[PDB]
């Protein structure tokens, strides 16, 4: 019984890893994203104003 | 970024003598002895003008 | 540059004799962010120098 | 004439890795920001006249 206790207890303990890792990528790839089409925005903020004019 | 294209004619020189004047094109090498005072510029305009100039 | 109407500018003002170095210390960008609209880029000559007994 | 053809064909953008693409070709494509001194008005037709005339 003790030994097993033990062992299902790291196996336990490493899906609750895996599964947060999992998220935790997730959350780190759309918050990128995310900071990447801000960045779009952030050039047109800081561009010069075109003079030429037909 | 950005670009503007040279519209105007801008002549600038240096006097480095009483009869030596040492011009400044784009692109030209020159030496800080003919630097050392202060040039003059050449640009066409008629008087509505209002111009401000750098270096 | 061109300038529309006249423009008096007193941060960019500097001290008649000013030998100091810290005290001209530029970025054409900000100069031309300040001005923009009154400005329109104009001229341009451009000399390379190197070093001299002067 | 070959020389010719074989520099036009050098220029063209190709689909495979090239020259071009790793040797840093200022950022290639670049989408100006003009500020400009509108450019100077003129009719075409007078010109191409005066000029096969001259």
């Amino acid at each position: 019984q003790l030994r097993r206790k033990a062992q299902r207890e790291k196996f336990a303990r490493r899906v609750v890893l895996l599964s947060q890792e999992m998220d935790a990528g997730l959350q780190a790839w759309q918050l990128r994203q995310q900071e990447k089409l801000q960045e779009e925005e952030g050039k047109q903020k800081n561009a010069l104003k075109s003079k030429g004019a037909l | 970024g950005a670009t503007f294209v040279p519209r105007v004619p801008l002549h600038v020189a240096y006097a480095v003598g009483e009869d030596d004047l040492m011009p400044v094109y784009h692109g030209n090498e020159v030496t800080p002895t003919e630097a050392a005072q202060a040039p003059e510029v050449t640009y066409e305009a008629d008087e509505g003008s209002l111009w401000t100039l750098l270096l | 540059f061109k300038q529309d109407k006249r423009i008096d500018f007193s941060g960019d003002t500097r001290p008649s004799p000013c030998y100091q170095l810290a005290q001209r210390t530029f970025h054409t960008f900000d100069f031309y962010k300040k001005h923009q609209d009154a400005m329109t880029p104009a001229g341009l000559a451009f000399f390379q120098c190197r070093w001299d007994d002067s | 004439r070959y020389r010719r053809r074989a520099e036009q064909e050098a220029r063209k953008p190709h689909w495979w890795r090239t020259y071009r693409e790793h040797f840093g070709e200022e950022s290639g494509p670049k989408d100006r920001v003009d500020i400009g001194l509108p450019p100077p008005k003129v009719s075409r037709t007078q010109q191409l006249l005066e000029r096969k005339q001259a």
